[PDB]
This record gives C-alpha cells, sequence and structure tokens, in this order.
C-alpha cells in the first residue's frame, strides 16, 4: 500500500521558517512527481509547487518563487518543504501529494502566531429592542493564546439554546470566540445569564455577566 | 491418433491479462470441435466465416487459440469491427475473421473476496491496435505538450488498469475466459483436421 | 479559485447530483480534469483522473466528463457517506502547472431546509473602553451548512478585517456560523450604518447596526 506521511504540527513566529518533511512507503519513490498543496482553515486548496524526486527538478507557484525550497531525499523516500520569513496568512495545513495528486499525505498544521500563552479577556454581547419574542446573547472570549477556551453558561444550568463556535486566528496571532444563546425575550428581566469561560493553557478563568442595555 | 492440446488451453488454471493475450499454435492433429461446439460450458460461441457443425470436417493449415480474460460486459467487443478500449488497445479481430469466439463466466476462479487485481488492460494508447496485434509496453503515456521521462503526473499516466473482480458484482462486472479459435488455410499440407475428415 | 465551480450543491439519498467546473482554454480546454473528495477534517483523495478514468477502488457510482472548457462530475446513488468538498483540478498552459477549483461542499438531505437567523452585534461598551471595535455577526440554525457572509460599511463592500468561521453542527443538528469585523473605533465611529449579508440557498437576508443607534 502506498502512503505519505508527514512530521507533526508546527507553530512558528513569524520571519522564522518552517520545514515540513514527507516520507513515501509503499512504491518506487523516484519513480513519481511529489507535489505540496496548501489548505488555510476552511478554506481552498492551494497548489505551491512540486519537485520530480529523479532529477531533482523544482518548479514553483508564482506567489512563492524566492521564499520556497523543495528538495528530497532519496535515501530515506521523504520529500521537504521549506517555506522561509513566514507571514500570519502562511497558517495552513500543508499536505504532500503523489503523481496527479493520486495520494495524499494526511497534513501538517502550521501555525504562524508571535505569541505566547495568554488567557483571554470577556467581552459581553447583548440583546436589545425585545420586551415579551426571543433574544439572542452571549460572549466574546477575545485574545487567548494557544487554543483552546471552554464556555458553559450559568456554571452548566443553562443548555438549551446554547452554541459555542470555533476560533479565528486574528491577524493579531491571537484567538477569538463567541458563544451564544437564544431566549425568550420575557426572560430578560428576571433570569440572570453569566458565560464562564476557562482558558486551561493560561490559567484564566472568567465569568461576565450579560444583562441587557439601556439605549 | 494425435489429439490436439485444446485443454491445456480451456482448462488452464490461470489465464492471461487481455493487453498480454495468450497465443497457441495447434499443429499436426485431430480437433473435436463437436465437443466445444456442443458444450453447455459455454455461453459465447459466435463463429465468423465458418460454420461449426461443419469443423469436424475440415481441415486446416493451423489453427490458433488466443486466450484472455475480460468483463462480461466487455464479451460484445471480442467480434468483427466492434470499438472500445478491448478492441481498440488490447485484442483487435480483423473485418475479414475466420474462426469463432468462445467465453464462460470465470467469477468462481478469478474473483477475490476483496478484489482480484491480478488481470490487467491498456487503456491509454496514441493508436489503435491492428487487427491480432499485441502491445504488451508499458511506457508512460504522455498526453500533454510535456515529454514524462520515465515519472508518472500530471498528462503522464501508466497505461495499464487493474480488473477488480469481486465475486459480488452484477455479471457485466465479472470476468469471462475468453478463448479466440482461428482457423488458417496456408498454401502448404493441412494438419489440423477434424475426426470426420 | 483559477477554476470556477458551485460553491454548494445539495440532494436527496439516492438520487444524482452533478458539479460543475468551469474554466478557459489554457486549462480544461487543452489539458484532462481531475476531481477530489475531501471528507470532513480528512485529506483530499483522488476520485476521476483523465477526466473520466476511476482509481481502483472508487466506485462507479462517481462519474466525469468534460465538454469543452467544462467538465462535471456526477453522484448517483446519494449515500450520506458522499457529504464531502470537492474539487476539480487541470493543468493550465499559460501558468505552467496545476490549477484548482473553488470547491464544492455537497449535502445529502437529511433534514428539512431552515433559513438562518442573524443577529448582529455592535461593539460593547466594555470593549470600546479598551480602546477596540468588533462587530460581531452570529449565524444559526441554518441546513443546509453552507452560507456565504458579506459587509457592507455604508455603500462600500468590506473585505480587510473580516474572519468568518466555516459552518459548525449544533447541538439540535442544524448548522450555524460566525463571522467578525475587528475596527478600530475610530473606524467604527467614521461610518454611519454596518451590515453583514447572510446567503443562504440563494436567499440573501441581512442585519444593519449604526454607531449612534441601537
Ligand atoms: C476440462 O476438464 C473437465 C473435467 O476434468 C473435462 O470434462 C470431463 O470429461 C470427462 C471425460 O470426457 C467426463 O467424464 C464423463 O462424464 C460423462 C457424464 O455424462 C459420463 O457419461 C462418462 O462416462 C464419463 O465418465 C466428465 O463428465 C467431464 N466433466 C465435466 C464437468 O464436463 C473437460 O473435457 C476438459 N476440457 C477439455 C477441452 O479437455
Amino acid at each position: 500500500e502506498v502512503q505519505l506521511v508527514q512530521s507533526g504540527a508546527e507553530v512558528k513566529k513569524p520571519g522564522a521558517s518552517v520545514k515540513v518533511s514527507c516520507k513515501a512507503s509503499g512504491y518506487t519513490f523516484t519513480g513519481y512527481y511529489m507535489h505540496w498543496v496548501r489548505q488555510a482553515p476552511g478554506q481552498g486548496l492551494e497548489w505551491m509547487g512540486r519537485i520530480n524526486p529523479n532529477s531533482g527538478g523544482t518548479n514553483y507557484a508564482q506567489k512563492f518563487q524566492g521564499r520556497v525550497t523543495m528538495t528530497r531525499d532519496t535515501s530515506i523516500s521523504t520529500a521537504y518543504m521549506e517555506l522561509s520569513r513566514l507571514r500570519s496568512d502562511d497558517t495552513a495545513v500543508y499536505y504532500c501529494a503523489r503523481s496527479y495528486y493520486d495520494y495524499w499525505g494526511q497534513g501538517t498544521l502550521v501555525t504562524v502566531s508571535s505569541a505566547s500563552t495568554k488567557g483571554p479577556s470577556v467581552f459581553p454581547l447583548a440583546p436589545s429592542s425585545k420586551s415579551t419574542g426571543t433574544a439572542a446573547l452571549g460572549c466574546l472570549v477575545k485574545d487567548y493564546f494557544p487554543e483552546p477556551v471552554t464556555v458553559s453558561w450559568n456554571s452548566g444550568a443553562l443548555t438549551s439554546g446554547v452554541h459555542t463556535f470555533p476560533a479565528v486566528l486574528q491577524s493579531s496571532g491571537l484567538y477569538s470566540l463567541s458563544s451564544v444563546v437564544t431566549v425568550p425575550s420575557s426572560s430578560l428581566g428576571t433570569q440572570t445569564y453569566i458565560c464562564n469561560v476557562n482558558h486551561k493553557p493560561s490559567n484564566t478563568k472568567v465569568d461576565k455577566k450579560v444583562e441587557p442595555k439601556s439605549c | 491418433t494425435n489429439l490436439c492440446p485444446f485443454g491445456e488451453v480451456f482448462n488452464a488454471t490461470r489465464f492471461a491479462s487481455v493487453y498480454a493475450w495468450n497465443r497457441k499454435r495447434i499443429s499436426n492433429c485431430v480437433a473435436d470441435y463437436s465437443v466445444l461446439y456442443n458444450s453447455a460450458s459455454f455461453s459465447t460461441f459466435k463463429c465468423y466465416g465458418v460454420s461449426p457443425t461443419k469443423l469436424n470436417d475440415l481441415c486446416f493449415t493451423n489453427v490458433y487459440a488466443d486466450s484472455f480474460v475480460i468483463r462480461g460486459d466487455e464479451v460484445r467487443q471480442i467480434a468483427p469491427g466492434q470499438t472500445g478500449k478491448i478492441a481498440d488497445y488490447n485484442y483487435k479481430l480483423p473485418d475479414d475473421f475466420t474462426g469463432c469466439v468462445i467465453a464462460w463466466n470465470s467469477n468462481n476462479l478469478d474473483s477475490k473476496v476483496g478484489g482480484n487485481y491480478n488481470y490487467l488492460y491498456r487503456l491509454f494508447r496514441k493508436s489503435n491496435l491492428k487487427p491480432f496485434e499485441r502491445d504488451i509496453s508499458t511506457e508512460i503515456y504522455q498526453a500533454g505538450s510535456t515529454p514524462c521521462n520515465g515519472v508518472e503526473g500530471f498528462n503522464c499516466y501508466f497505461p495499464l488498469q487493474s480488473y477488480g473482480f469481486q465475486p459480488t458484482n452484477g455479471v457485466g462486472y465479472q470476468p469471462y475466459r475468453v478463448v479466440v479459435l482461428s482457423f488458417e488455410l496456408l498454401h502448404a499440407p493441412a494438419t489440423v483436421c477434424g475426426p470426420g475428415s | 479559485s483559477v477554476l470556477t465551480q458551485p460553491p454548494s450543491v445539495s440532494e436527496a439519498p439516492r438520487q444524482r447530483v452533478t458539479i460543475s467546473c468551469s474554466g478557459s482554454s489554457s486549462n480544461i480546454g487543452h489539458n484532462a480534469v481531475h476531481w477530489y473528495q475531501q471528507l470532513p477534517g480528512k485529506a483530499p483523495k483522488l476520485l476521476i483522473y483523465y477526466d473520466d478514468l476511476l482509481p481502483a477502488g472508487v466506485s462507479d457510482r462517481f462519474s466525469g466528463s468534460k465538454s469543452g472548457t467544462s467538465a462535471s462530475l456526477a453522484i448517483s446513488g446519494l449515500q450520506s457517506e458522499d457529504e464531502a468538498d470537492y474539487y476539480c483540478a487541470a493543468w493550465d498552459d499559460i501558468l505552467n502547472g496545476p490549477v484548482f477549483g473553488g470547491g464544492t461542499k455537497l449535502t445529502v438531505l437529511g433534514q428539512p431546509k431552515a433559513n438562518p437567523t442573524v443577529t448582529l452585534f455592535p461593539p460593547s461598551s466594555e470593549e470600546l473602553q479598551a480602546n477596540k471595535a468588533t462587530l460581531v455577526c452570529l449565524i444559526s440554525d441554518f441546513y443546509p451548512g453552507a452560507v456565504t457572509v458579506a459587509w457592507k460599511a455604508d455603500g462600500s463592500p468590506v473585505k480587510a478585517g473580516v474572519e468568518t468561521t466555516k459552518p459548525s453542527k449544533q447541538s439540535n443538528n442544524k448548522y450555524a456560523a460566525s463571522s467578525y469585523l475587528s475596527l478600530t473605533p475610530e473606524q467604527w465611529k467614521s461610518h454611519r450604518s454596518y451590515s453583514c449579508q447572510v446567503t443562504h440557498e440563494g436567499s440573501t437576508v441581512e442585519k444593519t447596526v449604526a454607531p449612534t443607534e441601537c
């Protein structure tokens, strides 16, 4: 069976460089082209370049010319992709793929962020203009690193209508997410809604009361 | 009393892939075609240029038995004037064919639980086959402007593909063994004759 | 991206869906099209090569064709395991390399279609006092889980400062997504209105906020 096994997830600062490896098994390494394809989180596939593992000839996408180096070590059937002077928007899952992408590696996550361990700050998302029939409210869990954060509501007593979104990686190199709850508007003057935010990578734990607002 | 080694062809334990189809010359022997033609074992038995019932009384300079395995819905391609990947790139019969095409379902022999990938066929060729031509090459097929230089990639495709023979498949996708008998009458002493010749 | 695919398609189980791949003379016109299936959270896999050929072990429910500068993938006997993003690719003679389509998300309809509810939150008083301004557009309870989100400030499309999550499954099995517009307080107060526009199954809903009103 053909297999392409890649090295593990990387965290790099902007300006640094990343080298990802791809070990081939189950075929003649020099008989098939190798490509590198990247995929930013939630986006499409993007071809970076290719290397002939027999001749060692390389060909790169224009936008990576001067920044990427693709090499191969035939003695251990491994292809390498080195991307230099990393930018925030190079955060992606990077894949090696053989021939006309007829076999793919499992992918290597590279996260480019200048950030250290940091707890979030929590802001309230207040409901408005609903008297007595449903209202959305939530909390914005902002600027934390690394992932992940946990969010509950009223120490776990409120789960119906609760949804916590996946995080986004901001240009800052810090993560943010939101958690929302949908509730009856006629419950706002009485029921108290507190989001409990726990960041286990740091040791921050925050409780933020979300109350209606006075326009 | 020299009988022809037909059992060596029909009852052979393994058959060739259609792209590398086997040919056996039959010579200097007595052949009972009646037994084959009248055997219910063969689901396909269509002759061209000859009557099957007359074979037992004819003599020929030579007889060729070509054998291979294909898919059930590809048996129709083993006939004069057919088109398709089998007729075009693997085994071609001339328009003036003089012989018989015999075929029988081989699911119990050439299928394996999970797929038998031992039987191959040619899917790419810059050019159709000539009648009775055999092509066993494996050069990478260059579908574009750029040369392939012995490496597979975009527009650079290996020319053979493997059949997936699983006992579960419909009849159209099960393996069929095929034997094509060609009857040659050349300016030389006839050496193959039927018993009642 | 170089090849254009529909962002989204859906069909009921056991039916037939088709996914189009649109190119130009330099790529599809002269080169073979290929199709890839990417199951959620997994690596892509080859489905079709050289326009219509199937790799060993790929079900014949999948088929492909090319006509002119366009290609299509057809999936018959739709199964729920077919839910995935599908990408086409072909060699392009002008750019001297293989180009991708943007990808198509396939939904196999296993529940009723449901319109998104949308809430656009303005920056909080607390956040503004921290000298930040994030507009937060939350989208929930929609099916199939495929949306396009667009931001407009007054009359101009806003591309910079926008971050959007891919639809995520809710506890009730409908889908939800989030979008952020991160501004400085001065940018926030310099426009009269902001709007988050959510397109779902050909329908576009819009919510707006304004710095002076609530
Ligand atoms: C390929 O191999 C098979 C099996 O070895 C050959 O078939 C068998 O041939 C023998 C002798 O001709 C048959 O024996 C006879 O069976 C009949 C049944 O009515 C009986 O009346 C006779 O007294 C004699 O015992 C045997 O039945 C037959 N088996 C089958 C399944 O047909 C076959 O001839 C071989 N093919 C070639 C081209 O040599």
